């Protein structure tokens, strides 16, 4: 590497990489809503007796 | 000893039709001489004939 390598190339580090020791950053929360819910496929009509 | 009453057939009130139904006018004792309800296709969502 000192020897052989004339020229080297840097950049900023990607954000997409991190360490092991900072493993808690990449704890997130997912909310799923309630299972009870029903979803209506159904269309409302309009009417009257007059 | 001898049996007076025992039951008999019950009248019932109301007759609550346990099925979705289409709208419609009076038909029965008040029968309606207007015109029944136009059912209008409206509200589509593609576009269909235009």
């Amino acid at each position: 590497s000192k020897m052989n390598v004339s020229y080297r190339l840097y950049i900023k580090t990607p954000a997409c990489l991190l360490p092991l020791s900072d493993y808690m950053r990449a704890q997130h929360d997912y909310v799923s809503p309630s299972s009870s819910r029903v979803y209506i496929k159904d269309p409302a009509v309009v009417y009257t007796r007059s | 000893g001898e049996i007076i009453y025992d039951g008999g057939l019950s009248s019932k009130l109301a007759d609550v039709v346990d099925k979705t139904t289409e709208p419609h006018n009076a038909d029965g004792a008040v029968k309606d001489g207007r015109i029944a309800p136009v059912k209008l296709d409206l509200e589509k969502q593609k576009l269909d004939k235009l």
